[PDB]
């Protein structure tokens, strides 16, 4: 009818195959940005200098690294937090050896989730569906800019952020250990209380309707084959798997009804993991977990170990031997 | 051991003689060294100049010698370096510099006395504490 | 701009630019033989590029290809230093004594290496042509420094195999421990050829500029390589005064 | 206590990188979306029995009718994920397979380190950390880390071989 | 090929200190040798002789009483461009 | 790269102009049920 | 009320003084030959370098000296800031003259309080 | 020598990683001889010894200690304050019997 | 760096452990800036070392010979009182013990608003999904009958 009002006709339209439409149009051409060159710079960057003075580090596969390695290594410390371009170098080769392409696949990729976030809000009001599942990706969008972007606020550079590859994230998390101390913090461990609730609740949900499956197929085919997609008769009763599991624990304790009982298989992990995306976030600025060190002691003063110094002493090592050459002063408060 | 009377006792005068010190007053000790005698030196390092620890290896070589507890609350009356050469009062806290540090106004000398007596009391209960400590 | 007035000297880059004087190349300022309220600012934004490359193939495989600096704009030393004497005839000796020197560059020429270069001028002894009453924006001066190496005996590299301290010569092969060859890492106090001129030279602020020609030793990594050969020319910019 | 036994783990094994510890990563983190995944669209398709406000009343036990749409969930999730479950069971089952197969593969790890077969080291990449100082990477970065474990806790670890360090064997890597 | 570290280690410098590249620190060691005394020291006079300091300009006459009652506890050793350069001696890498 | 920086400056307008007007043209009515 | 400062004046007073009056035989220097001749920030890190220890050093008149002539002695040592207030702030005016009679004030301040409070 | 041989970390069946895939004679190559025992003497006598390395470790930094425990020598890291290195304490090997005896 | 001063090692000549500069190295646009793990930290405009700032930035004709004792001894308490914290009340490096207690409220009020900054991006988001639910009717979910997918066409 109207030209552009046939654009918006077709972008909000629910029959395409993949749905992109108005927070796709922010997404699609960012998160392909973020594809195309974190997918080319895993391969063939050069190398990058991630500590910042000197000596540049390698994590692409044609310089003689396999894949448990070798991430698109982060910025450089001289760069800081400064907004590097790509048009700010005077050649590619001076952006590449400064840690270049990271912010390119850092902010593109950011912002290509953000918009990730309310693509799925806008087809639950382009359908009928009740619109409570975007609340539900701000778990683990916040898991992905804590570490990215928040954590390289307030520590410092950007040079102090995941290294987005697979053993990049290991050298990250002892670094985090060392630097400050990740495992005695309770809003870590209000996360992984989250994780692992929400690792037994998978295996917990998911087990019991798959035991409480009506018969309607014979033993040779698979169970899994004698109803139709979309029928309005359930596949399994939820009178019998109710009082399994009210006579494996107590009866009182549990669930009775399945709107209440998913609500909670969506509360556990979603509600635990942003305490541990909150946990880095206030990692960020250096509230740290506590340290009971030199805690314990004797009436004269002598020192009792425990385990937390054991930790510490773990934990000095790292401290005293992450980013070897850069500390010229005795506090790494950097 | 029972933190006994005998092993506190420690020269609190220039080269001749101790004195016997009480438990309690240990205590407040440890409590003005957690306020003033706190940011610059946790576990006897000094964190702005790294080498002036705390230790009796090293608070003995420091002249006319840091044992003495008279002695060295008279070098939180008037600090000084290694050699007694210039006061260094623009850049301590002191009973001297109390309009520069304004922490030292709240302080006796028998509030210093405690302090000087807890600070070499430390040593002589840890080894690796009061010390370079990166074992 | 009129003057910089350094809020605006942020990163602009109008900031890596020491000072520049006025066209006039008529200042005689005639010293005699006595000291001087030694000489400031001397120092050089380090670049044309041209550099040396390494032979293989015996005899031949000179002639300089030029390069890339691949890292960014601190190419550059500054305020302090340059004792400056007058010998018993001519030749008008400068000392350096305690100057700012030492940043580090990096380059890749045309063939993928990433030599780093150093310009360095740790105690240039610097002699000069026949008898001049003072430089006249013509007087060529020429010597060397002695320069410094790379690993300042603690730069260990990602196995922990320095000299100085650092875990000697092998960690995780246990068996093949001692065999490899590159952990003999010496430090060296070398001398070789640098040219710097001469070409403004004004009267009142009565400081003096003009080009140089520095030709240093690359990196040794703790003695990995040989050095390469780079002629690293640019203006000085140095400020004169007296007694 | 739990606690020390991770920090074991990291420097005298590296129990991170090697394979079969990195499945289990995936069996719990994959676990943990499928159990909230589903526990969204539960909760995002529901049916319209009750007439007040909140959803989980009148929703009776004895219903044979299913409360939840998978008609609606299976057109939601084909146009944002691209990928779909087409039908209701093995939705399930997958969430009763991806955390147990995810412990089983960590189970068959610490067995490797039970003997200590702990595939803490690469053949490649480290004949070139020996000749080459140009050679720059990661796991180089990471395996000097190891070392900064397995000198530093260990006196304060295990006294029973009373270990006593003379305080310049240990590797320091600078000022700190 | 000798790594040029150690074998001057051997030499007396790990033994005692040895006034040409000897660290600040070790002059903590001896009892009145710390700042305001091994500030002329180490800047001024590593030439070749145990006696020649004593006589450096900078330091008054009770600063060489603290000298000469631990005359006996150095010797000088020749010079290093490993360890003299650097700005090593006045501050090193332990703290 | 300064000739570069304008051509990824238009398209970053183009899109989050797309956006910024995308929003404006109705968008509570194209919720498939009342006032749709 | 204490009239006797016998270490009071003579360790503490007499070195508040002898700081400030370190600086101000100096300040005939670069600092004049900066307003005369063509350094504009180099006068800021005077104001706030030697003359930021001319001020935070002469602050404590309060807790040395004196309590009854206190009150009347803040304001004779907030004067001499707040004229040096228009020292730093002609920098960005651009115009060396508006500062030159802004440092003659410190001549009528500076040595006023010198020659003032010898107790 | 087969006494010898079972006195060696490379045999003990702890090293050895997952994936480091082969014989153990790709580990170390063929044993040709013993070259004997290392006996280590200071400047003093003072006899040393060395008895480290435990199984579940892959560096250990090199100790000499004496009889009772004190350590006399070990490898210096950091080379700014040694007290205990090789060079000052002046360490000689005497290796007994083997291939390289005496 | 004036500690260094006081010993008298020339501050220029010096390279650190790695090759840079130990106190001065400059900064990738030109401003003299403190050297080590700082360089991410060059852009600090506090109000000491505002007379270091030369005209590029911390000019060594004034860094040496105009260091004041109380600019100093600012510096030397702001090093020790740097944002490092526990959760309880230890402070400084989570590795060094707890012999004093300092949480820098800094630090202690910057983590406490970005606990409730996200958190409020959470309840806005999800009063979001019900405020759009409220004018279109399904708030309480979808239809039995005049279910609107099925009237939507096959993919
Ligand atoms: C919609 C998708 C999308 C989005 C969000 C971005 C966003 C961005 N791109 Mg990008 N890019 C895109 C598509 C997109 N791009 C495409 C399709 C390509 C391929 C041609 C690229 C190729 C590309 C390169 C090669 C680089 C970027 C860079 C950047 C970043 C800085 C650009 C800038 O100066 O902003 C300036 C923006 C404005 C001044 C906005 C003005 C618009 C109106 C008037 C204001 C209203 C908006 C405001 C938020 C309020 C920025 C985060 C740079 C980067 O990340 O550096 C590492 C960079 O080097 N882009
Ligand atoms: C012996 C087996 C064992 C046990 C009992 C635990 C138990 C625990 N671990 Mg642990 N852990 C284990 C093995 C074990 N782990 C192993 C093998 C590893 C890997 C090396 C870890 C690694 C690990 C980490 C890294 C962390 C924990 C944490 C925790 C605690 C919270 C976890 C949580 O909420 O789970 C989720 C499951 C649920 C919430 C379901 C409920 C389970 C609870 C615990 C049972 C309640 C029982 C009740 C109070 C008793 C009274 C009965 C009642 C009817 C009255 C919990 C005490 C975390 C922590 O610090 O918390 C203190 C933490 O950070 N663990
Ligand atoms: C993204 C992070 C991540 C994730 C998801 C995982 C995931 C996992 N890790 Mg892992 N890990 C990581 C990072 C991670 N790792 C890092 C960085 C390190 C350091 C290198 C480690 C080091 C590590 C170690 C050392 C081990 C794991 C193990 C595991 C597995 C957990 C086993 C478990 O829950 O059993 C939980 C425990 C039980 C099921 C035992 C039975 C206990 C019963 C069920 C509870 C009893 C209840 C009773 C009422 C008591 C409660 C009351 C109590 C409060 C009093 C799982 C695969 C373990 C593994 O794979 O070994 C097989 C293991 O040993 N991890
Ligand atoms: C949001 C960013 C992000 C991404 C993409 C990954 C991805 C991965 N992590 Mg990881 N991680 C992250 C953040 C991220 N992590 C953070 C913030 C931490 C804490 C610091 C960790 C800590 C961590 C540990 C401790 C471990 C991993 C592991 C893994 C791998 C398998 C885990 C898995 O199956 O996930 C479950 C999720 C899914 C199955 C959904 C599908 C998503 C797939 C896996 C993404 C594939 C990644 C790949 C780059 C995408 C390419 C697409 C192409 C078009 C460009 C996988 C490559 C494990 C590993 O090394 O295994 C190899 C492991 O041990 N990570
Ligand atoms: C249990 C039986 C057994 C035992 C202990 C060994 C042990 C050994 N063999 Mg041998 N071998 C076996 C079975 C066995 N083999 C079989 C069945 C065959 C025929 C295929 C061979 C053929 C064979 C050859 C040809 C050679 C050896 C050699 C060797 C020795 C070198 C070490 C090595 O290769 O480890 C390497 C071990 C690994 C790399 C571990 C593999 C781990 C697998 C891949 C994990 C699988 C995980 C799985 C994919 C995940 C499941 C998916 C999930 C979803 C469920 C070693 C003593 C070599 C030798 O010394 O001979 C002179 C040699 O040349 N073997
Ligand atoms: C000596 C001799 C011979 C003795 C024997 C004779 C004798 C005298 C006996 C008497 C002794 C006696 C009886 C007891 C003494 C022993 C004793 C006290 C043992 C107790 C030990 C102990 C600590 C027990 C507690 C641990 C325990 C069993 C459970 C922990 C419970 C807990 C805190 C949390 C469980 C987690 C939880 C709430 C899970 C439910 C959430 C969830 C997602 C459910 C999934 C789900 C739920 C549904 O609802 C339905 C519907 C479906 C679909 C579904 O997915
Ligand atoms: C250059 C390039 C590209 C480089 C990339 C290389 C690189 C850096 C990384 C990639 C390397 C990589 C992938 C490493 C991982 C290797 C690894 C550990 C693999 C796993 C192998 C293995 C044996 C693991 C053991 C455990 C195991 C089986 C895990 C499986 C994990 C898994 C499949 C998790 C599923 C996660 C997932 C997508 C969940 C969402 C499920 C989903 C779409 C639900 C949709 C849905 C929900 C509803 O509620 C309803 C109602 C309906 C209807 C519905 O549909
Ligand atoms: C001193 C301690 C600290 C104090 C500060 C903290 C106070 C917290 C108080 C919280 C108050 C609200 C709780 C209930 C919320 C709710 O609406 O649930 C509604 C549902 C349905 O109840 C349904 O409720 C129905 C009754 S009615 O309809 O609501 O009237 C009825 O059908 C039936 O009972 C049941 O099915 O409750 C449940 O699903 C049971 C789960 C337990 C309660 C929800 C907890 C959420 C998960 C745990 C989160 C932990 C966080 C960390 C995780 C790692
Ligand atoms: C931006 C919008 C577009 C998103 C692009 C990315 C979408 C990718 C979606 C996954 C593709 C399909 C995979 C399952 C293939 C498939 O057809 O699944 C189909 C399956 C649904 O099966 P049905 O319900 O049809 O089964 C019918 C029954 O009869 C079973 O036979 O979906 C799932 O199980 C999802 C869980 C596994 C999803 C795994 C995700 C893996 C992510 C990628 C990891 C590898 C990457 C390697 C990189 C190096
Ligand atoms: C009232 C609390 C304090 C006490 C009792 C105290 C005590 C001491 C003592 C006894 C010494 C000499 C140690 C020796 O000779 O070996 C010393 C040195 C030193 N203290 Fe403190 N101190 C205190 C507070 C501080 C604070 C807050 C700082 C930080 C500004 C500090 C910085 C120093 C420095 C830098 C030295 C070394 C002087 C030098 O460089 O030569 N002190 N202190
Ligand atoms: C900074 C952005 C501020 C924009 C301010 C001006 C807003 C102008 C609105 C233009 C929106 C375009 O949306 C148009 O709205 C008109 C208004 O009658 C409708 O008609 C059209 O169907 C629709 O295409
Ligand atoms: O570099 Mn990356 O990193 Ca986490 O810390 Mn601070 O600065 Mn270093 O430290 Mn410990
Ligand atoms: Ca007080
Ligand atoms: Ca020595
Ligand atoms: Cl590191
Ligand atoms: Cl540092
Ligand atoms: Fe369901």
């Amino acid at each position: 009818l109207n030209i552009w009002e046939q654009f918006c006709g077709w972008v909000t339209s629910t029959n395409n195959r993949l749905y992109v439409g108005w927070f796709g149009i922010v997404m699609i051409p960012t998160l392909l940005t973020a594809t195309i060159c974190f997918v080319l710079a895993f391969v063939a960057a050069p190398p990058v200098d991630i500590d910042g003075i000197r000596e540049p580090v390698s994590g692409s596969l044609l310089y003689g690294n396999n894949i448990i390695t070798a991430a698109v290594v982060p910025s450089s410390n001289a760069i800081g937090l400064h907004f590097y371009p790509i048009w700010e170098a005077a050649n590619i080769d001076e952006w590449l050896y400064n840690g270049g392409p990271y912010q390119l696949i850092v902010f593109h990729f950011l912002i290509g989730i953000f918009c990730y976030m309310g693509r799925e809000w806008e087809l639950s009001y382009r359908l009928g569906m009740r619109p409570w599942i975007a609340v539900a990706y701000s778990a683990p969008v916040a898991a992905a800019t804590a570490v990215l972007l928040v954590y390289s606020i307030g520590q410092g550079s950007f040079s102090d952020g995941l290294p987005l590859g697979i053993s990049g994230t290991f050298n990250f998390m002892l670094v985090l250990q060392a630097e400050h101390n990740v495992l005695m913090h309770p809003f870590h461990m209000l996360g992984v209380a989250g994780v692992f609730g929400g690792a037994l609740f998978s295996a917990m949900h998911g087990s019991l309707v798959t035991s409480s499956l009506v018969r309607e197929t014979t033993e040779i085919e698979s169970q899994n084959r004698g109803y139709r997609f979309g029928q309005e008769e359930e596949t399994y009763n939820i009178v019998a798997a109710h009082g399994y599991f009210g006579r494996l624990i107590f009866q009182y304790a549990s669930f009775n009804n399945s709107r209440a009982l998913h609500f909670f298989l969506g509360a556990w992990p979603v509600v635990g993991i942003w305490f541990a995306s909150l946990a880095v976030a206030c990692f960020a600025f250096n509230l740290n977990g506590f340290n009971f060190n030199h805690s314990v002691l004797d009436s004269q003063g002598k020192v009792l170990n425990t385990w937390a110094d054991v930790i510490n002493r773990a934990n000095l090592g790292i401290e005293a031997m992450h980013e070897r050459n850069v500390h010229n002063f005795p506090l790494d408060l950097a | 051991l029972e933190l006994t009377e005998e092993l506190r006792t420690f020269p609190i005068n220039a080269q001749g003689d101790t004195a016997v010190l009480s438990l309690k007053e240990i205590k407040k000790g440890q409590q003005v060294f957690n306020a003033a005698c706190a940011q610059c030196h946790a576990l006897g390092v000094t964190k702005t100049n790294p080498d002036v620890n705390l230790s009796p290896e090293a608070l003995a070589l420091a002249t006319p010698p840091r044992d003495n507890i008279a002695a060295l609350v008279d070098y939180i009356k008037n600090p000084t370096t290694y050699d007694g050469f210039v006061e260094i009062s623009e850049l301590h806290p002191s009973l001297k510099s109390s309009d520069i540090f304004p922490k030292m106004r709240n302080i006796s000398e028998d509030d210093l006395y405690n302090v000087a007596g807890y600070i070499l009391l430390q040593p002589k209960v840890r080894g690796e504490q009061w010390g370079g400590g990166k074992y | 701009s009129l003057l910089t007035y350094d809020d605006i000297r942020n990163t602009g880059l109008a900031v890596n630019c020491p000072s520049l004087p006025e066209t006039a190349r008529g200042s005689i300022p005639l010293d005699q033989n006595a000291s001087y309220e030694i000489t400031g600012l001397c120092l050089q934004p380090t670049s044309y590029f041209v550099k040396e490359e390494p032979a293989n193939k015996r005899q031949e495989a000179e002639f300089v290809p030029g390069r890339l600096l691949t890292r960014f704009t601190y190419s550059l030393d500054q305020v302090r230093g340059l004792l400056k004497f007058q010998p018993d005839g001519s030749l008008k000796f400068t000392e350096k004594d305690g100057i700012d020197f030492q940043p580090i560059t990096v380059l890749l020429p045309g063939g993928e290496q990433v030599p780093f270069l150093f310009t360095i001028k740790g105690l240039v002894a610097t002699s000069q042509p026949g008898l001049t009453s003072i430089n006249t924006s013509t007087d060529f001066s020429g010597d060397f420094n002695v320069p410094s190496y790379r690993g300042s005996t603690f730069l260990d590299p990602k196995a922990r195999g320095l000299a100085s301290g650092y875990d000697n010569a092998v960690a995780l092969p246990a068996t093949a421990d001692e065999e490899d060859y590159v952990n003999a890492n010496v430090k060296l106090a070398d001398t070789k050829f640098k040219a710097g001129h001469i070409s403004l030279q004004v009267a009142k602020v009565d400081g003096e500029t003009g080009e140089i020609a520095g030709i240093f030793e690359s990196e040794q990594p703790s003695d990995n390589d040989l050095g390469a050969k780079e002629a690293v020319e640019v203006k000085i910019r140095g400020a004169f005064y007296a007694r | 206590g739990i606690f020390r036994f991770i920090l074991f783990f990291q420097g005298f094994h590296n129990w991170t990188l090697n394979p079969f510890h990195m499945m289990g990563v995936a069996g719990i983190l994959g676990g943990a979306l499928l159990c909230a995944i589903h526990g969204a669209t539960v909760e995002n398709t529901l049916f319209e029995d009750g007439e007040g406000s909140n959803t989980f009343r009148a929703f009776e036990p004895t219903q044979a009718e299913e409360t939840y749409s998978m008609v609606t969930a299976n057109r939601f999730w084909s146009q944002i994920f691209g990928i779909a479950f087409s039908n209701k069971r093995w939705l399930h089952f997958f969430m009763l397979f991806v955390p147990v197969t995810g412990l089983w593969m960590c189970s068959i790890g610490v067995v490797g380190l039970a003997v200590n077969l702990r595939a803490y080291d690469f053949v490649s990449q480290e004949l070139r950390a020996a000749e080459d100082p140009e050679f720059e990477t990661f796991y180089t970065k990471n395996i000097l880390l190891n070392e900064g474990i397995r000198a530093w806790m260990a006196p304060a670890d295990q006294p029973h071989q009373n270990f006593v360090f003379p305080e310049e064997v240990l590797p320091r890597g600078n000022a700190l | 090929e000798l790594n040029k570290a150690d074998a001057k280690l051997g030499t007396e410098f790990g033994k005692k200190l040895d006034l040409n590249n000897s660290s600040i620190r070790e002059f903590r060691q001896y009892p009145g040798m710390f700042p305001t005394l091994a500030k002329m020291i180490i800047d001024a006079a590593p030439y070749d002789s145990v006696q020649e300091v004593l006589e450096i300009p900078g330091l008054t006459d009770a600063q060489k009483e603290i000298i000469e009652r631990y005359i006996g506890e150095f010797t000088i050793t020749p010079v290093e461009p490993i360890l003299q350069e650097g700005d090593f001696r006045l501050n090193t890498g332990v703290y | 790269m300064v000739t570069l920086k304008i051509i990824v400056n238009i398209v970053v307008l183009f899109f989050v102009g797309l956006f910024i007007f995308g929003f404006l043209s109705n968008d509570p009515s194209r919720n498939p049920k009342r006032r749709d | 009320e204490p009239p006797s400062y016998s270490s009071i004046q003579l360790e503490k007073i007499q070195e508040y003084k002898s700081n400030i009056v370190a600086i101000r035989d100096r300040s005939t220097t670069e600092l004049v030959s900066y307003i005369q001749k063509g350094d504009w920030i180099n006068i800021d890190n005077f104001a706030h370098g030697p003359f930021g220890t001319v001020l935070q050093e002469m602050n404590y008149v309060v807790r040395n000296l004196l309590p009854n002539e206190q009150p009347e002695a803040r304001k004779l040592s907030r004067e001499v800031f707040e004229h040096l207030q228009d020292m730093s702030e002609a920098a960005a005016k651009a115009d060396r003259q508006q500062a030159a009679i802004s440092y003659q004030e410190a001549l009528k301040d500076l040595d006023l309080f010198l020659s003032k409070f010898p107790q | 020598e087969k006494l010898a041989f079972y006195d060696y970390v490379g045999n003990s069946p702890a090293k050895g990683g997952l994936f480091r895939v082969g014989p153990m004679n790709k580990g170390d190559g063929i044993a040709q001889g013993w070259l004997g025992h290392p006996v280590f003497t200071d400047a003093e006598g003072r006899e040393l010894t060395v008895r480290r390395l435990p199984n579940f470790f892959e560096t250990f930094p090199v100790i000499l200690t004496d009889a009772d425990g004190v350590i006399r020598a070990d490898i210096p890291f950091r080379r700014a304050e040694s007290r205990y290195s090789f060079e000052q304490t002046g360490v000689t090997v005497s290796l007994y019997g083997g291939e390289l005896n005496g | 760096l004036v500690r260094d001063q006081k010993l008298g090692a020339n501050i220029g000549s010096a390279q650190g452990p790695t090759g840079l500069g130990k106190y001065l190295m400059r900064s990738p646009t030109g401003e003299i800036i403190f050297g080590g793990e700082t360089m991410r930290f060059w852009d600090f405009k506090g109000p000491w070392l505002e007379p270091l700032r030369g005209p590029n930035g911390l000019d060594l004709n004034k860094l040496k010979n105009d260091i004041q004792p109380w600019q100093v001894r600012r510096a030397a308490e702001y090093m020790t009182h740097a944002p490092n914290g526990s959760i309880n009340s230890v402070g400084g490096i989570i590795t060094e013990a707890q012999g004093f207690n300092y949480v820098n409220p800094r630090a202690w009020l910057a983590a406490s608003h970005f606990i409730l900054a996200f958190f409020f991006l959470i309840g806005h988001l999800w009063h979001a999904g019900r405020a759009r639910a409220a004018v279109a009717g399904f708030e309480k979910g979808i239809d039995r009958e005049t279910e609107p997918v099925l009237a939507m066409p096959d993919l």
